[PDB]
């Protein structure tokens, strides 16, 4: 029935401010106010206006100040725009515990006062980076208390992989380890989005030198907006959540599914046989990495636009004459596939042309912990000099939670591979 | 250097919660962790990890067990005029203090009665008659980097330190011991006012005196938790002491090491390392934490 | 989020007042008035540096203190003497001190205390504090004795916020006093436990880049000044201008110092005096433009922050400092990942079309104590001019606490040239 979106801190705020913006536009939804299907995300509020079902939550204002700026201003209401005044400081300790203790009442509270106006609510779509200051503590943080208040109730995060170059911080891969241990046990499945792969798309697809935040966003916009669609139009793909999650992950350890988005292509028609054909191809993939090494465990293709299954049909056939079908030892051969007429609308000023037709394909495979090793390395390597751990412990953390969180870590890691063969 | 790991039995909470014993100890040097663990698809297995000592003591083991092979070959070490220097490590709850101190409140039978008692019996042996020495005793508490005489009424102390670098701390009171009985009474006093539970470090001394010179002396140290933001300080601490001990066969400072410094920079000095295991699956990740700091102590002999 | 600046000393005060005066042109700021001047951006971060009063005004949230009138009455009748708060200075009137013991116990507490009580009044004005920063000379006494107080008695009242001092460490040549290695060690001390970060400016270094490699015969301590002074403002540009970063100060203390004992950064500049970019990242490498006597070859490189200057492409500077690390791929650390950090901001400095300004946490400051500690324990071997402390109250191993502890700082740094 309802669906309810969080976005805490910097990343989580701005990639939601885009991924809202471009719902409103397939919705038809003028900034001002107003224009069931389109009531999964949006409360019909006052006489007139329609909007969403959100909370955006960051420990200093700035970044939501900004919201409450540009257009868009009037879309919200004051009270789901949560604020901080003082910084998260870059350090998990910080967001989980020193910091966040301060704000998590009123978070809570008022996402509770969003929950109420709603028939039988579904869950709760989460939008933070991995490394950062409150997008890994605060989240964290959330996410604990999320699931005392709410039993059943789902939890899906859209998580940001740091990498290097669109510009991490030293103490990140602390960080992601960190949130990604507590935060594990309490979602049911998350999306990691590399802001490597994301720049690297800008740069063989869109044609950028210098890709900018307001540059990837705008194109992440794009994956989370076919990934929810579904269950926003209505009656289509992955309807009601649970049916959603119970078609990618097959066992407990909150499986990463492995994102890939469609034709990406620069303003300024691809055959429905060949955009699926560009679905099985590393180098434009959501998360730096390669599949034709791993298995695969469960696949899904997420049609937007004029597409007709007879062809979706074919274009398989012939994905699989000539190609790493790998799939594993116990698990079918997937292929839940979905349509949803409703073509691929994209911002006015953007940098990537309107488009007959775009797939998405969520596949849950077992390279997609290449990524978790990438990240164990750089961790495992400073932690061997206790290289910031101070800074933590400083705010009251135990250095026995460093150990703690990697050792699940080496223990993901290890599963991941176990399911091969 | 010698590295040491004892295991304690279950306690009576432990049992009744019904947990379960994930150690085992096989031969006097091996002590193996049964790690529970799942694989991604939920199935339950064990990774069975080996790891190595000098002496590894099961949950049978009696503290004068556990001493005659730690402390008391080290006792020797400050008559031959050294410095040694005896450390308890390991989870809050593990053992450190019932190990030292008596158990707990029988200060007779922890380690540093023990080692005590063997003062006085070596003092008054032909080989070390004619050395005329005096036996003297200390005991002190390490909190947040400073430092409390609990001889003394946690009388706080004060650290000095020239530029030659060897450390002093003024005021510590040093007591004239002449029986076993005596230093029994002078570990009452310290431990009935010490900061049971970990929080500080406890070191209690015990020197050996001629003439104006100091002949030998023995540190034992009963360490704080290895698992409010103190934390970073015992860290830092048992960064530090890992550092020092390892220089010794062969920083980043704290209080700890500043006042124990004397006993690892010179030739004459012997160390030993007990870390203390709490047999409970639920602490499975405090004990493979303690093992690995203790490998890496006895990875410098 | 916001910040107080303490300024105090001769040297301090001297250094702050350019500091002052640089950055307020820099923003558009007359000796009182407000803006002027067809930029824009200036004004979003201007509360980090400026509590402002009535009307327009923009008054400067700075203290100003020191032992002797004089140097103080130096800014007031000087460069933009009208724009601090009249209130906001403390004289001292009493012995200056150019002894330790004076400035940081007798003399100083005297002070202390009508200091302590203006920076309560800044701070709590302040909607939210981030931290202090104070300038001032190591060598000397009424800043290197009493800064070092002020600050022991910020934390206490602050343990919370962070701790940020720009310190001049004094060389043989140019130096007024004998006792300088004296006032140096007995500060470095107290620098080591109650700050967070610490920017070395080293006089040494400082001379030798004006004659040395400027043909300027004897340097002022004017031409000297402009160096830290445009120093100064390179190192702080992220936190007061653009919308790129953003700079907890926190955050820079997070990143840039892996280990608690405070680590000290050596800063360097790239064009000077009183730019093609790869010229200029060659440059602002080059131990001939490091503000600290030292050399990174002789250590390497903990983490690095670099921040650059003008209307020129990030495509380049991305590519030029990654082509650093690779033609001295051996210098930096490498049991730290992404450990340089490269901010670019579009904003010049004076003159210049192109900047470029280096922050830089290395192994090889080692050098820069161990040279101070030369003159010391050279000197208090056979107690040297001693009695001047010991008088004024001190005891005498209070010296010997300092050298210890200062010696280790060396030990540590040397110890982390690790693999
Ligand atoms: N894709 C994307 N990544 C971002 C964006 N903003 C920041 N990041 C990334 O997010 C990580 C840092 O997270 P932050 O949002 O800055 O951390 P935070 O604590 O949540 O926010 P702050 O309180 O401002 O520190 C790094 O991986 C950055 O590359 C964004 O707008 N889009
Ligand atoms: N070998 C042992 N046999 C029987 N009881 C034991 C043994 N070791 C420890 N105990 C008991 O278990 C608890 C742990 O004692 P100690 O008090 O020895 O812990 P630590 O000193 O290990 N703990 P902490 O001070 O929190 O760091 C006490 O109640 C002891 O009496
Ligand atoms: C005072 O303003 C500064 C503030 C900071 C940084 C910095 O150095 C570039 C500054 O300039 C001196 C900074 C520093 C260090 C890092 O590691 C070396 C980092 O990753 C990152 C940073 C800066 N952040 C970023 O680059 C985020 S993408 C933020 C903290
Ligand atoms: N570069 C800089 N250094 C100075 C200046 N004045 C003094 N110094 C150096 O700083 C040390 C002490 O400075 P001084 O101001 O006399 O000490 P004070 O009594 O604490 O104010 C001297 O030994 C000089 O090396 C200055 O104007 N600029
Ligand atoms: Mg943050
Ligand atoms: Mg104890």
């Amino acid at each position: 029935r309802e669906c309810i979106s969080i976005h805490v801190g910097q990343a989580g705020v701005q990639i939601g401010n885009a991924c809202w913006e471009l719902y409103c536009l397939e919705h038809g939804i003028q900034p001002d106010g107003q224009m069931d299907s389109f009531n999964t995300f949006f409360s019909e509020t006052g006489a007139g206006k329609h909007v969403p079902r959100a909370v955006f939550v960051d420990l200093e204002p700035t970044v939501i100040d900004e919201v409450r700026t540009g257009t868009y201003r009037q879309l919200f209401h004051p009270e789901q725009l949560i604020t901080g005044k003082e910084d998260a400081a870059n350090n998990y300790a910080r967001g989980h515990y020193t910091i966040g203790k301060e704000i998590i009442d009123l978070v809570l509270d008022r996402i509770r006062k969003l929950a109420d106006q709603c028939t039988g609510l579904q869950g709760f779509s989460v939008f933070h980076s991995f490394g950062g200051g409150t997008g890994s503590g605060f989240t964290s943080l959330l996410m604990e208390r999320l699931s005392v208040d709410y039993g059943k109730k789902s939890k899906l995060e859209f998580s940001i992989y740091p990498a290097p170059q669109v510009s991490t911080a030293v103490v990140e891969p602390y960080n992601s380890i960190l949130t990604t241990h507590t935060t594990l046990e309490h979602s049911d499945c998350a999306f990691m989005v590399d802001n490597e792969a994301i720049y690297d798309i800008c740069r063989r697809n869109l044609d950028i030198e210098r890709p900018t935040y307001t540059n990837l966003n705008r194109l992440i916009g794009q994956i989370v907006s076919s990934i929810t669609a579904s269950l926003r139009f209505d009656g289509a793909l992955n309807v009601d959540l649970t049916e959603f999650q119970t078609n990618l992950v097959p066992y407990p350890r909150i499986h990463f599914p492995l994102a890939t988005y469609a034709p990406v292509i620069s303003a300024e028609q691809l055959s429905v046989a060949e955009i699926t054909n560009a679905c099985f191809e590393p180098a434009n993939q959501m998360v730096k990495c390669d599949p034709r090494h791993g298995k695969y465990m469960a696949c899904c293709l997420l049609y937007r636009g004029d597409v007709v299954p007879k062809d979706v049909n074919a274009a398989i056939a012939t994905i699989k004459t000539k190609r790493t079908i790998q799939f594993v030892d116990w698990c079918p051969t997937g292929f839940k596939v979905g349509i949803n007429y409703e073509p691929p609308t994209v911002v006015p000023g953007g940098d990537l042309a309107k488009v007959q037709r775009a797939v998405c394909m969520l596949s849950n495979t077992t390279a997609i912990a290449e990524a978790w090793a990438r990240l164990d390395h750089k961790f495992d390597l400073m932690y061997a000099k206790r290289a910031f751990v101070h800074w933590y412990v400083g705010e009251g953390m135990e250095e026995g939670e460093f150990s703690e969180a990697r050792e699940d870590m080496a223990a993901l890691e290890k599963d991941y591979e176990e399911v091969g063969v | 250097i010698c590295v040491c790991v004892r295991k304690r039995p279950l306690n009576k909470q432990e049992l009744a919660k019904k947990e379960i014993d994930v150690i085992s100890v096989p031969s006097k040097c091996l002590l193996l962790v049964h790690e529970p663990k799942l694989k991604v698809d939920l199935t339950k297995y064990l990774e069975n990890q080996a790891f190595c000592f000098d002496f590894a003591f099961d949950e049978t083991a009696s503290n004068e067990v556990v001493y005659r092979f730690t402390a008391r070959p080290l006792v020797q070490t400050i008559f031959e005029g050294g410095k040694a220097t005896c450390f308890a490590y390991g989870q809050t709850g593990s053992g450190k203090t019932h190990t030292m101190g008596g158990d707990l409140q029988n200060a007779s039978k922890g380690i540093y009665a023990m080692a005590s008692r063997d003062v006085f019996l070596l003092k008054n042996q032909p080989r070390y008659r004619n050395l005329n020495l005096e036996v003297y005793v200390t005991f002190f508490e390490i909190y947040n980097g400073k430092v409390f005489d609990l001889l003394n009424k946690k009388a706080k102390l004060r650290v000095l330190e020239d530029s030659r670098q060897q450390v002093q701390v003024v005021g510590l009171q040093e007591y004239l011991v002449t029986c076993a009985d005596d230093v029994i009474k002078m570990i009452n006093m310290g431990s009935a006012c010490r900061t049971n539970s970990s929080r500080s470090h406890a070191c209690f001394q015990i020197l050996l005196r001629t003439k104006g010179r100091l002949h030998g002396k023995f540190s034992l140290v009963d360490l704080a938790g290895n698992e409010r933001m103190e934390g970073a300080e015992i860290n830092k601490s048992l960064l530090a002491l890992k550092e020092c001990i390892r220089a010794l066969g062969q920083f980043r400072e704290s209080k700890l090491t500043q006042v124990l410094r004397d006993s690892f920079i010179g030739e004459n000095s012997r160390t030993c390392m007990i870390a203390m295991i709490s047999p409970g699956i639920s602490s499975c990740e405090y004990t493979l934490n303690t093992l690995r700091y203790a490998d890496r102590v006895k990875e410098l002999s | 989020r916001e910040i107080v600046h303490i300024q105090a000393g001769q040297c301090g005060n001297q250094i702050g007042a350019k500091f002052w005066e640089v950055i307020s042109d820099e923003h558009g700021i007359d000796p009182t008035g407000s803006y002027h001047g067809d930029s824009d951006l200036q004004l979003e971060r201007i509360n980090v540096y400026y509590n402002e009063a009535a009307g327009n005004k923009y008054v400067p949230r700075a203290i100003l203190v020191d032992l002797e009138p004089g140097t103080m009455d130096s800014v007031r009748s000087g460069p933009f003497g009208q724009i601090f708060r009249p209130d906001n200075f403390v004289f001292g009137q009493s012995g200056a001190g150019n002894n330790w013991a004076k400035g940081h116990y007798t003399e100083g507490a005297e002070l202390v205390d009508s200091v302590l009580d203006v920076v309560r009044k800044e701070s709590e004005s302040c909607d939210c504090l981030q931290g202090f920063q104070l300038t001032h000379s190591l060598g000397g006494g009424t800043g290197s004795g009493m800064g070092t107080l002020l600050i022991s008695k910020i934390r206490e009242e602050y343990p919370d916020r962070i701790m940020n001092t720009f310190s001049v460490v004094p060389s043989p040549k140019v130096s007024d006093t004998v006792v300088e290695p004296y006032n140096a060690t007995l500060s470095v001390h107290q620098l080591v436990e109650n700050t967070d970060e610490t920017y070395c400016i080293d006089n040494e270094a400082l001379y030798d880049i004006c004659f040395r490699t400027l043909k300027l015969t004897t340097p002022t301590y004017g031409d000297l000044n402009h160096l830290v002074s445009a120093t100064m403002s390179g190192v702080t540009t992220c936190l007061r201008f653009p919308g790129q970063l953003n700079a907890d100060l926190r955050k820079l203390a997070v990143n840039m110092v892996p280990f608690p004992r405070l680590h000290f950064f050596m800063p360097g500049f790239a064009p000077l005096t009183s730019l093609t970019v790869p010229e200029l990242t060659q440059q602002m490498f080059d131990a001939k433009n490091m503000m600290a006597a030292c050399d990174p070859r002789h250590g390497r490189y903990l983490t690095v922050a670099a921040v650059f200057r003008g209307r020129m492409s990030m495509k380049e500077v991305d590519e030029q400092m990654l082509n650093v690390q690779n033609k001295n791929s051996s210098y930096f650390v490498e049991w730290i990942p992404n450990n340089v950090k490269t901010a670019v901001c579009d904003i010049p400095p004076r003159g210049l079309k192109m900047s470029a300004t280096f922050i830089g946490n290395s192994t090889a400051i080692q050098e820069l104590f161990k040279r101070i500690s030369e003159q010391f324990t050279a000197m208090f071997r056979r107690k040297a001019f001693l009695h001047w402390y010991t008088g004024e109250g001190m005891d005498e191993m209070e010296f010997t606490e300092a050298e210890s502890n200062m010696n280790d700082l060396v030990s540590e740094y040397q110890q982390y040239q690790d693999a």
